[PDB]
RNA sequence: AGAUGGUAACAUAUAUAUAAAUGAACUCCUUUACAUAGGCUUUACACUCGGGGUGCGUUUUCUUUGCACUUUACCUUUAUAACAAACCUUGGAAUCAAUUUACUUGGAGAAGAGGUUCGUUGAACUCAAUUCAAAAAUUUGUUUUGUAGCAAUAGUAAUUCGUAAUUAUCCGAAGUGGUAAGGACUAUCCUUGAAAAAAGGAGGGAACGGCUUUGUGCUUUGCUACUCUUAAUACUUGUAUGAGCGUACCAACAACCGCAUCAGGUCUCCAAGGUUAACAGCCUCUGGUUAAAUAGAAAAAAGUAGGUAAGGGAAGUCGGCAAAAUAGAUCCGUAACUUCGGGAAAAGGAUUGGCUCUGAGGACAUUAAUGUUAACUCAGAACUGAAACGGACAAGGGGA
RNA sequence: GAGAACUUUGAAGACUGAAGUGGAGAAGGGUUUCUUGUCAACUGUGAUUGAACAAGAGUUAGCCGCUCCUAAGGGAUAGCU
RNA sequence: UCUGAUGGAGGAUCGAGUUGAUACUGACGUGCAAAUCGUUCAUUUCAAUCACGUUUAGGGGCGAAAGACUAAUCGAAAAG
């Protein structure tokens, strides 16, 4: 498991084939925090998200031939 | 901080009243080690069908529990009666099963 | 305060073995343990590391000796004599 | 043991294989039975 | 005639088998019982429990 | 035709992935790779204390109460932080200094100051990202988020709902030193405490672009955007991932060996609480058991394993055989003899409980003075009791 | 259950007392393991129990081991007897 | 020279365990047992203890030496 916070490195890494599944979390934390997990190959890459609006904006960004699951 | 106890189920069928409850919270809470010193720092409100207990000073909420159980086990109604968590600050009497 | 009167090092055998043993013993330890002269860095911290092995600690260099001490005599008379020439 | 070799494990398969009793129906027309407390087969 | 359903229970619980209590009564259930999945349904209901551990408090 | 920073110790490739930093013959090293003893120290686990939450229990009386749960693996060169060391730069030491529990170290360069690396560990440290202010054609201070990713989706303890689902908690601090490992050391030896497979580093500098062409791999003419490294795909290659064997159970209490379901023998690891020096003894929690080639009743002799006995105290007996006698700890005192080390726990005295107190022994910040907070360890004094207190357990008889 | 001191369940009184009849392994054993039946003999008393008897079933590895290396050492080759 | 600390040596001491086996000449002696049980006792940093592997084979081995041990067999094993 790899933790990336670079959110262009994010997309890059989603963008390449070997990337199969996005996992997408969502917990309360105190406000609902999220994390975005692509699923390769090699590693599973997360990243955290405090905020909603952008886990959203990103979640819907991401290339949607690829196969979503959401834990919760 | 308020804490607060609900008696609705018990008293509503009338196995239980609120005013003995409410009493004994009174005289029975232990502050500095003295079971009459609530005073202004620690107070007990009144309530039809809950009580509240109003806390300035540090506080267990098992406290509550501990003297519920102390007033049903005393009466014999701690057979039939059970304090249950409701929220983050409130108990709440509840029958077995 | 002073341990011993006279045992000295030999005071780790007690009564065991003779005195005469233990005062010859005695002799020849103490200048087992003893530290030399390095002449190489002119440090007296040589210390015997194995029977015949001693070391400098602070040149970390070995040298070849005797037994119980860092020269013995029959070994300095061969060299004086064959430095002489 | 546990660890065994394969050869010493297919041993002990055929005797646990020759313990077993007459058949029945060729009973209509065994002595070499052994337990495995009473006499150890030694090999 | 209940040690298979002792053993599970113990077994399913994570505890010890003389701390687990069938109900004296309505044993014939607990023999029919003969698996994890059946013994873990009436624990749910409540035909086992796991008896609370002796009590060694530190008071003295 | 083979990269770059730092004065240096040394460092640098973060591509999905730190993959590539030319290198032959021939060499030289390192790792693998090693004893024992002693203490000091760090970490993890263990144990324990207090707070918060949840559930249970006691509740004649007392009890802000007693108990349980409150968790977080490998992997990410895990990043960092911290620390013992070693090394580098600067520095230039006697009024010697730094420093350890101990001794260790220094003009062959100490202290001080600033750095580098390894090793311990493995989210420590604002660690990461983010909000807000101050530096410039990207740095420093201030918040939020996240158990750093794994990770909560899993476990655990609860409350509900047809009978499979919902919900809430999983966080604020510390002490003891039991076990294990590591570190830096000191000491011992007429004792110096394996090897190889395998892997790595270095010294050295053999070989050298591409397209076309003359002549017999070489000289040559005309042009330049090319060599390595990782990954993927396609085709060819015989079918272009991961062979075979062990894996149940006992390990003695009836699964082993003693002719047996035999009170015998039989190797290793884990190791809770109380009392205590203690992994002793005795009692207890988790786990296990309540079974032993038998039961019931009676209870005399005799046997066997123990107890206790007035007065005397070895008269017994081959012989004090057996048993008894204190026996812990603290304080005091300790002879002959002696190889000077011992003898020695010589001998021989006193004290010891409980309770209520008193004194001593540390750490952390502010503008010489004031607050916060921990360990059990010693010493002393009152009071108290059927004069008893190493109350059981445990535990020298001495001497000539 | 035909039959219960020694099969099972619940309650109680106790024990083992982390140097344990607690968990893991080695040697040795070899199916004793599990489930379902079951009692002729055995289980030195009983027995419905069982390590007995009967029928079935059960052991899954690139990462745990062997396999590889070398040690004390063994065998063998060349010779030589 | 003397005193107080520090330090942690020794085929040093006590002592569980381990390894043994002093005494009761206890029990048992048709035993639980062809050597056991109980109490007592010796031993615990070293000439220490244990396991596995390996070497030495019978007029031979091995022996801190008792004619000990060499698979319940030893002043010459066991098998034919």
């Amino acid at each position: 498991p790899k933790q990336i916070t670079d959110i262009r490195k994010f997309l890059k890494i989603s963008r390449k084939p070997d990337t199969t599944a996005v996992i997408i979390m969502k917990k309360k934390s105190k406000t609902v925090i999220t994390k975005l997990k692509l699923r390769t190959k090699k590693y599973l890459y997360t990243m955290v998200f405090a905020d909603r609006k952008k886990a959203e904006r990103i979640e819907n960004s991401l290339l949607p031939s690829l196969k979503r699951i959401y834990y919760p | 901080i308020k804490y607060v106890l609900d008696c609705t189920k018990p008293v509503k069928d009338t196995i239980l009243d609120i005013s003995g409850l409410e009493q004994f919270f009174k005289d029975k809470i232990k502050v500095d080690k003295k079971t009459n010193n609530l005073k202004n720092k620690v107070v007990v409100t009144s309530d039809e069908y809950k009580i509240y207990i109003t806390v300035h000073i540090p506080f267990s909420k098992r406290y509550i529990k501990y003297l519920a159980k102390k007033y049903i086990k005393m009466h014999q109604i701690r057979d039939f009666l059970r304090v249950i968590a409701k929220g983050k600050l409130a108990y709440e009497f509840k029958y077995f099963q | 305060s002073r341990r011993t009167k006279k045992v000295g090092l030999t005071g780790k055998y007690g009564t065991r073995y003779g005195s005469s043993l233990r005062k010859q013993i005695k002799k020849i330890e103490l200048m087992q343990h003893a530290k030399y002269l390095c002449t190489f860095c002119g440090k007296t911290a040589t210390k015997r590391t194995c029977v015949g092995i001693w070391k400098c600690k602070k040149c970390k260099r070995k040298v070849c000796g005797g037994a119980w001490s860092l020269t013995t005599p029959a070994a300095v008379a061969a060299k004086s004599t064959i430095i002489r020439l | 043991g546990s660890i065994k070799r394969f050869r010493l494990k297919q041993r002990l398969g055929k005797c646990r294989r020759q313990n077993r009793p007459v058949p029945h129906w060729y009973r209509l027309k065994n002595t070499k039975r052994r337990h495995w407390r009473r006499t150890k087969l030694g090999l | 005639s209940l040690t298979l359903q002792k053993r599970l229970a113990a077994s399913v619980l994570k505890c010890g088998k003389n701390k687990i209590w069938m109900d004296p009564n309505e044993i014939s259930e607990i023999s029919l019982a003969n698996s994890r999945f059946s013994i873990r349904k009436l624990y749910k209901e409540g035909l086992i429990l796991k008896k609370p551990q002796k009590v060694h408090s530190r008071a003295r």
